[PDB]
């Protein structure tokens, strides 16, 4: 008796929806990152007694940070050189310095300065870089000119993994949650919630991501539960194995007019030729992989696991491929994966040869190609290992065989972009209560 | 200043109605990312228009004079008042907002007419 | 090339530049002569309109 | 709107190698995998193997790893398999299908070759 | 939702007073039309606004402070209230609009000043 | 109509307050220069809020709840509201308006509860 | 200049030219402005307007 409607407003309820996100960052250097002016600092409330659902699979911000880092990428090489009139036909033999064969780079015409005037230069180039064109094998050719134009990346904007915070706008709160065995579905029971994420690193590797976040509890095995016919495994460290890569061999950059562009080629390769190569800690990858079988078979219980080396593709997916610097590496996996496990303290170090390619498609899409100056000197590098992007082949019949993939580059950011979602505050509700309103 | 917000979720109706002032306040501050702005204006306006039209002008707690009904939600709320969260409350009356608008703005626009016509004695 | 050469007329060959940008190719395709326009002297030059 | 026309077939002879070919058309080429399934007569249908066609990667059935061999060629939206050694069993209709990829699974094929 | 929006127009100034409700709702919702929606809340925050600096706060209906000059139109609308007139009547009184809204604002400023002076006697 | 916007500025707090309207008045109207536009309405609709918040809803000129607190400005200004000018003051009182307003908003939020309380014993 | 840049030529009718242009700030902003006869451009000014 005598209840009669009421209104509240700023009531603390939500219904979850997608929208626009904000880049914001740290003082902004060099002059993947593009957002200015801006000075986060985040803090973090538990939701007390707040059961929330959540999904990685499913929410939309991925997509988002997908197509922010590829229209970075596009206006970062929108103001560069194009290396169209490169095409022309290389006249190749390459017989000079003490290994031929490991670059096997060329010579060739170009117009110079005054347009009237072709000039003969010739540059370095390794053979990945380079397809034999029909008839005499000396004639050479550009692997992507055919297919799409080249542009050359600009040295000076030496774009690198630097982090990024992603903060919603007002009316929606990008809620969190840290929960110690949650497995990127299902509810969680611990719920927080901010104004932006943590610096993500938009970093670039295939069959394994380097330089993240490590977990709570044990090694976590994130996968997608719809059926057991899964596209990728995500596996994520408690423990990061360090990596270490080097290119012992000093380079030589030197330019070649294009107007004012100027086209920066492999001058020469001084010190003597040795194969870019990488180190593991032997023991740490022994103990790690032993661990991950461990976990691994908890799903599938009755059965063999076995780790072999992935098969086909291009070089982006059959090695590992990552960049260090302003150089890209692809480096043979073939040793760290030949493991097999039963059904029922740096001692030693693993090292993977490793080869390095200057013309890289834009690894999401073929069609455009970017080009990377040569880096001058020698270069070495230190990463910390933290996932594995595994994925496994149906139709064995009683032996499971994981073997590393991921080509598609947005299974990288689906794991860092783990924790979070996105709702959207219904701040208006209504209720039952005793009133009057004077008449 | 942003600072506890959605904390109060999760707590009762009755304790969660002292934080709705702080929750109130949240209309803060490629690159084309402006639209959010406007997007954030336009639904709080939308709020806050709404309020207005039902008599609830400003002041965020109010009371109508439109009845309770049943054929609405006819839970025994008033000891459950102390006990749900603001969020399943929302899901069981999410049946119903649609329909209780129309009947606010109507009580308004009696109350309005009705006190216009009191003064029209002058 | 053909039984009736009036109605479009273009049947034309010319000198493309292509997947190397240091050789050429004499392709030929078909053109409506509404899209072709002659050029002046000798009335077998053509030109696009 | 979407085709996947197909080439090569007819008689090779015993022991010879074989390609078939497929070529893709009204649909973005990187989101959905390509299988390639076979109906012997008087047999139901197989899978052989499925190919992403966006970075390659194949994966086979577990009696025909060693005899397949799947490519494809991303400018020509073209798709490809080589069957080494044929045997006399190997007489069938070898069908290219589509697959409609979830996020994060794999699911019933739609549109058949 | 939108419905029977400028559906009384022209009727009576007695009848269409009803449906203001509906009138006062819109705010609704090459590529790059959203100036659109920039200029619908420029001019629905102007109007709100304009009506706050007359003491005529949020509700749809008023009255104010200033009398009926009879030099503005010296209509006998009264008879006329009740017939239609709508448009005739804002045609009528365009001549006037722009004088009257510097009366009423100080209006509202000396009520203002009056009762701030009353409340000062604490 | 923009006119005498900052004439007042520079003279007395009593005096100043009269002109407060002419000021209140301002929301009027390469190339891309609707950010120009929205940053105003953001400013505005944030000032708009501010006020409702703290229950000094609409009208240009009101007092609230709290008391003038120990500690803050000590220096005197009743002797001095027919002298001095506003931005003379607001250097001086500009120490303590963000521990201000958290009190005037506590306050307001004890006055909507105590009513809602008080029409609760319908 | 071919050597260090690129070279456009001025479209002969589009001749851009010292039109008197008027800054204007926007809603919330107000240009001051100082008529004091004898400013160097700096210090303060005791004779202030707002336009
Ligand atoms: C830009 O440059 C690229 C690079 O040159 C151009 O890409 C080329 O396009 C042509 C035509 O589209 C392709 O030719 C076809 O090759 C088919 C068979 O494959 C060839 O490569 C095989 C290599 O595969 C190896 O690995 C796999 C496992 O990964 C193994 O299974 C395999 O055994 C090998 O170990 C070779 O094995 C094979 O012998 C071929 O060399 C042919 O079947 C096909 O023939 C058909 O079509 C012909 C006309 O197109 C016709 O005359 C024939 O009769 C028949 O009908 C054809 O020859 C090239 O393969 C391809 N290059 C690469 C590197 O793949 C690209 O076209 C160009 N332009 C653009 C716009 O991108
Ligand atoms: C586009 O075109 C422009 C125009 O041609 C190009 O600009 C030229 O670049 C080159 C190389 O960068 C420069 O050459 C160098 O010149 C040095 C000395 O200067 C020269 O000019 C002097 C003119 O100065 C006059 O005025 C001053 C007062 O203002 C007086 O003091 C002076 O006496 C003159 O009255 C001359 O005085 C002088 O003699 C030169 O003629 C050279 O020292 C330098 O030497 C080379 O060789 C050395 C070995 O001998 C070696 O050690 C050096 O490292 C170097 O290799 C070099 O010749 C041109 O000067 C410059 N032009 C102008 C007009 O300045 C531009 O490069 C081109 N491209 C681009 C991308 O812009
Ligand atoms: C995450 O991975 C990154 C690499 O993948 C790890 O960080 C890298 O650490 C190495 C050293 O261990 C750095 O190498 C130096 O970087 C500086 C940067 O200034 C270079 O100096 C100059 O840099 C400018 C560009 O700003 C360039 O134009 C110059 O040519 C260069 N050299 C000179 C003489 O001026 C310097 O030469 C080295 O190259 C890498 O820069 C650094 N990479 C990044 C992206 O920071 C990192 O360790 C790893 N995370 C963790 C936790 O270990
Ligand atoms: C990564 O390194 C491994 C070796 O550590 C590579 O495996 C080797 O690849 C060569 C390729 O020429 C194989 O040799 C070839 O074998 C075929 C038969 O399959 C034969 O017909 C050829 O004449 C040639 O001898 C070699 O057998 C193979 N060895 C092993 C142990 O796998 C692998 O290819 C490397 N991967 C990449 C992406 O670089
Ligand atoms: C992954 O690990 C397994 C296990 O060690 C490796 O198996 C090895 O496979 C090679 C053939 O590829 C075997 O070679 C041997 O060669 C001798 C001389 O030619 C021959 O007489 C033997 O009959 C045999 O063929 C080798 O025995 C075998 N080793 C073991 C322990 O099984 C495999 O090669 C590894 N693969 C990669 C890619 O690393
Ligand atoms: C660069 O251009 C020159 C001039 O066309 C090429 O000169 C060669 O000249 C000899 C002279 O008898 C000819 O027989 C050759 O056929 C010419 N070469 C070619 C490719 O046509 C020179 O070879 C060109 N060099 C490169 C690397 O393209
Ligand atoms: C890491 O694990 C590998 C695989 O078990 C070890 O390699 C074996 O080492 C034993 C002797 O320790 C040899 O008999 C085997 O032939 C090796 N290969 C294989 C496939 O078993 C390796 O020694 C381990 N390293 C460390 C540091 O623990
Ligand atoms: C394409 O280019 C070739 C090579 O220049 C042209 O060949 C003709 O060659 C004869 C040889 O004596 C010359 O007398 C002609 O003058 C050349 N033609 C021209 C137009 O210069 C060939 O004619 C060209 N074809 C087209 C369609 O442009
Ligand atoms: C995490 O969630 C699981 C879900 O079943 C639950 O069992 C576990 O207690 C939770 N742990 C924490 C620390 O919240
Ligand atoms: C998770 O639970 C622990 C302990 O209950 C707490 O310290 C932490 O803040 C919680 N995190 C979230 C996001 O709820
Ligand atoms: C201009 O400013 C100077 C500053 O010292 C002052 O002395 C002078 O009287 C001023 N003149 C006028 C006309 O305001
Ligand atoms: C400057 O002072 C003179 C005389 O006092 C006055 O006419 C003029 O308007 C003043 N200008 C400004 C900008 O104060």
């Amino acid at each position: 008796e005598n209840l009669w409607v009421t209104v509240y407003y700023g009531v603390p309820v939500w219904k979850e929806a997608k929208t626009t996100l904000f880049c914001a960052s740290d003082a902004k250097a060099y002059e993947t990152h593009a957002c200015v002016p801006t000075d986060p600092n985040p803090q973090e409330m538990v939701l007390k007694n707040v059961t929330e659902n959540f999904n990685m699979w499913k929410n939309d911000m991925v997509d988002q940070m997908h197509e922010d880092v590829i229209s970075l990428w596009d206006q970062s090489l929108k103001p560069c050189v194009k290396l169209t009139p490169l095409c022309v036909t290389l006249n190749c033999t390459n017989a000079t310095a003490s290994n031929s064969s490991i670059i096997e780079g060329c010579s060739f015409n170009i117009t110079t300065e005054l347009r009237d005037k072709r000039e003969k230069k010739n540059a370095l180039f390794y053979k990945l870089d380079i397809v034999q064109l029909d008839g005499n094998s000396s004639q050479y050719r550009l692997i992507n000119c055919n297919t799409s134009v080249i542009t050359q990346a600009c040295p000076k904007v030496s774009f690198d993994p630097i982090p990024i915070h992603y903060c919603a706008p007002a009316g929606y709160a990008i809620l969190k949650c840290n929960n110690k065995t949650f497995t990127g579905t299902g509810p969680c029971n611990n719920v927080s919630t901010v104004q932006c994420t943590h610096g993500i690193k938009p970093v670039v590797s295939t069959q394994l991501l380097l330089n993240g976040s490590l977990a709570e509890g044990e090694i976590i095995i994130r996968s997608e539960n719809i059926t057991k016919n899964v596209k990728t495994i995500i596996v994520h460290l408690n423990e990061s194995v360090k990596i270490e890569c080097t290119r012992p061999n000093n380079k030589t950059r030197t330019s070649i007019r294009i107007p004012g562009q100027w086209f920066y080629a492999t001058g020469q390769v001084i010190g003597d030729i040795r194969e870019a190569y990488c180190n593991i800690n032997e023991s740490k990858w022994n103990e790690t992989l032993q661990r991950v079988s461990k976990k691994l078979k908890e799903y599938f219980p009755h059965k063999n696991i076995t780790f072999q080396p992935s098969s086909g593709g291009d070089l982006e997916i059959t090695t590992h491929s990552f960049n260090c610097g302003g150089e890209f590496f692809y480096c043979n996996t073939s040793s760290l994966f030949n493991r097999t496990y039963m059904a029922n303290n740096s001692t030693r170090t693993i090292t993977i040869h490793c080869r390095i390619k200057q013309i890289i498609n834009m690894w999401q899409e073929v069609g455009r190609a970017m080009y990377a100056p040569p880096i001058a000197g020698n270069i070495t590098c230190i990463s910390n290992i933290t996932g594995l992007l595994l994925t496994r082949d149906g139709g064995k019949n009683n032996t499971e065989t994981f073997r590393p993939g991921g080509g598609n580059m947005k299974d990288n950011w689906r794991s860092e972009l783990y924790k979070y979602k996105v709702v959207k505050i219904e701040p208006l509700g209504v209720a039952p209560t005793r009133c009057k309103r004077r008449v | 200043v942003f600072l506890g917000f959605l904390g109060a979720a999760g707590s009762t109706m009755g304790a969660a109605s002292m934080t709705l002032t702080v929750q109130a306040r949240n209309l803060l501050s490629g690159i084309k990312q402006l639209q959010a702005r406007v997007l954030a204006v336009e639904r709080y306006l939308r709020d806050q228009q709404l309020l207005g039209i039902w008599g609830c002008s400003g002041k965020l707690i109010c009371c109508t004079n439109v009845p309770w009904n049943s054929s609405w939600s006819n839970r025994n709320l008033s000891e459950i008042w102390d006990n749900m969260t603001w969020l399943q409350w929302d899901k069981e009356i999410s049946n119903y907002t649609q329909i209780i608008y129309g009947l606010l703005e109507e009580s308004q626009n009696q109350q309005e007419k009705n006190e216009q016509d009191l003064l029209a004695l002058d | 090339t053909a039984s009736n050469s009036s109605i479009i007329e273009g049947m034309c060959s010319f000198n493309i530049t292509t997947e190397l940008r240091d050789k050429r190719e004499k392709k030929n395709a078909l053109f409506y002569k509404l899209d072709i326009v002659q050029l002046d002297g000798n009335s077998s030059q053509y030109r696009l309109i | 709107q979407v085709r996947l026309a197909q080439y090569g077939g007819g008689v090779k002879r015993l022991g010879a190698t074989m390609t078939l070919s497929c070529v893709a058309s009204g649909y973005t080429f990187n989101d959905y995998y390509i299988h390639w399934v076979r109906q012997a007569p008087g047999q139901g249908f197989e899978l052989l193997g499925y190919i992403d066609p966006a970075n390659g990667r194949p994966d086979y059935a577990g009696a025909l790893r060693e005899r397949l061999s799947f490519y494809r060629d991303k400018s020509m939206e073209t798709l490809y398999m080589d069957l080494r050694s044929l045997r006399y069993d190997d007489t069938a209709m070898y069908y290219c299908v589509r697959n409609v990829g979830t996020a994060g699974s794999l699911l019933h094929y739609d549109h058949w070759g």
